[PDB]
């Protein structure tokens, strides 16, 4: 939350003519916010557009800051608390699936939550499994 | 098998017939021998002795019984079931092999000579002069015992299979 102001000459406003031209369509687009508005957003000042020049060394500087190590890319989670996850899991969608069955038996009786909860499960634990039983092959093989 | 309605029996037929089963036997050409049987006349297969023959020397050797099979050389229907009786004799002698190949765990020389019907036994060094299971003749032959690592590439490739599959729009 930046914004930059220029303040409006006190003669122009009220000689009718606005604040700035208005030559081209850039510099539109920005929502004024309700706090400068009541504060007297257009009435005494009026706010810049703010672009920020970025430039592609420094952006490479800045993934540096949570740039990933090779070694968290090739590491192994626990195998306790990996197992303990896909326990956890594959009760958790147990349960959502005896729901995901009352509920298609239901609608379609008298003809969702549980299909959703159901895919996200099945989501996450195919990319949990996939991802470190890739891992393991990747390290047996590569440290020996 | 062509023209059966037009041509007439021909009486000498059924002699050949057999004389190519048994040919067949001999080569070892199972799967031709009985697509030949079905081809051929339910009741012959029974009533005639020239087709039968073929038949039962098939059914001993598939069977089992290699003595009975051998025993069955004396009733030729014809003379001209000779030498394929030979040939028949090879792959029977191949098939005995086969059978101490995917068996037999440490076999000797003697009981060898017995089972797997060899010439005079000067001659016993045959199959394993020609055959030949690397068999280092240590008296006993040991059968030169003819007969624990993840694949981690293979397994790499199936999970980046799955999550190919998983991962693709579509």
């Amino acid at each position: 939350v930046i914004d930059a102001f220029r303040l409006i000459n006190a003669n122009m406003m009220v000689l009718g003519h606005e604040p700035r031209q208005t030559t081209s369509n850039l510099g539109h687009l920005n929502k004024p916010s309700i706090q400068a508005l009541i504060h007297g957003l257009n009435r005494h000042y009026y706010s810049i557009t703010i672009n920020y020049r970025k430039n592609e060394l420094e952006q490479k500087m800045l993934l540096n800051l949570h740039k990933k190590s090779w070694m968290e890319g090739l590491t192994l989670q626990d195998y306790s608390e990996h197992c303990k996850h896909n326990e956890s899991v594959v009760k958790e969608m147990l349960e959502l699936a005896k729901n995901y069955n009352k509920a298609v038996e239901e609608e379609d009786k008298m003809t969702q939550d549980p299909k959703r909860h159901l895919e996200e499960h099945v989501d996450v634990l195919m990319t949990s499994n996939i991802v470190q039983c890739l891992a393991a092959m990747l390290d047996t093989v590569v440290f020996k | 098998f062509d023209y059966k309605e037009q041509l007439p029996e021909s009486a000498y037929m059924h002699q050949l017939l057999g004389l190519n089963l048994l040919f067949l036997l001999s080569q070892n050409r199972v799967a031709e021998f009985h697509t030949e049987l079905e081809r051929l006349p339910a009741k012959d297969i029974q009533t005639n002795v020239y087709i039968k023959h073929p038949v039962s020397l098939e059914q001993y050797l598939m069977e089992g019984s290699y003595n009975k099979v051998f025993l069955a050389k004396g009733n030729i229907p014809a003379e001209s079931y000779t030498f394929f009786i030979d040939i028949l004799l090879d792959t029977i002698r191949d098939e005995i092999a086969g059978c101490i190949e995917k068996a037999y765990e440490k076999i000797l020389f003697t009981e060898a000579t017995r089972i797997l019907f060899f010439n005079t036994p000067k001659k016993m060094t045959d199959y394993a002069k020609k055959r030949g299971w690397v068999l280092g003749p240590n008296n006993y032959y040991s059968f030169a015992s003819q007969q624990t690592t993840i694949p981690s590439t293979e397994l790499a490739k199936q999970v980046i299979e799955y999550a190919r599959q998983l991962e693709m729009i579509v």
